[PDB]
């Protein structure tokens, strides 16, 4: 992500980079099991 | 071990998409606007 | 405890001072 | 470490290195630094010697009460 956020600034508006950013920790649970998602994406997001 | 892109690697990745999007002459994408004309036409898009 | 109180009264008025610089002078 | 005239010629892997020994970074902030260097950082004019002056006299004495209220 920290790559991501430049990559998309130059594309589009800040806030919808940060948005789109912080939008891929979230927080990731299965039953018993949760983990925050740091590193890789989430690509069961619309914008994904 | 944190990120493992470094530096100099993420220079050299930032530096081609600058350049491409420069010489492509490409505006970036604004935030979308209070009163825009194809809210109504992107919400219905959307929800559906 | 007199000598240390006189730094102190510089000090203060010092940086009060120098809160009012909205600069060679105040520099040094 | 950025308005010195020594790393300022090019591609000097030195910046990176006073970056984290000299001002205490993290990776993630030095990353920013190259992007953000490339994006809005302009290497085509130096400054003049007026702001040159006006710059290192608060880095002295900013790095002074620093180090007064530590």
């Amino acid at each position: 992500f920290t790559l991501l956020n430049r990559l998309l600034r130059l594309i589009v508006d800040p806030n919808i980079a940060d948005y789109i950013t912080a939008k891929n920790n979230v927080v990731i649970n299965f039953k018993d099991m949760s983990h925050v998602n740091k590193y890789g994406l989430i690509r069961g997001l619309k914008f994904a | 071990n944190g990120p493992e892109i470094t530096p100099e690697e993420a220079t050299t990745i930032f530096s081609v998409m600058v350049e491409w999007l420069e010489s492509r002459s490409f505006s970036p994408i604004p935030f979308p606007p209070l009163t825009y004309k194809n809210d109504t036409k992107i919400l219905v898009l959307a929800l559906e | 405890e007199k000598f240390n109180p006189f730094e102190i009264l510089p000090e203060s008025i010092e940086l009060f001072r120098t809160l009012a610089l909205i600069s060679l002078s105040e520099t040094a | 470490i950025l308005e010195n005239e020594n790393y300022s010629k090019n591609e000097s892997d030195e910046l990176f290195f006073h970056l984290e020994n000299k001002a205490k970074l993290t990776r993630e902030q030095i990353l920013v630094l190259t992007m953000s260097m490339k994006t809005s950082f302009k290497n085509k004019e130096p400054l003049d010697i007026k702001t040159r002056t006006q710059i290192l006299e608060a880095n002295s004495i900013l790095e002074n009460l620093w180090k007064l209220q530590e």
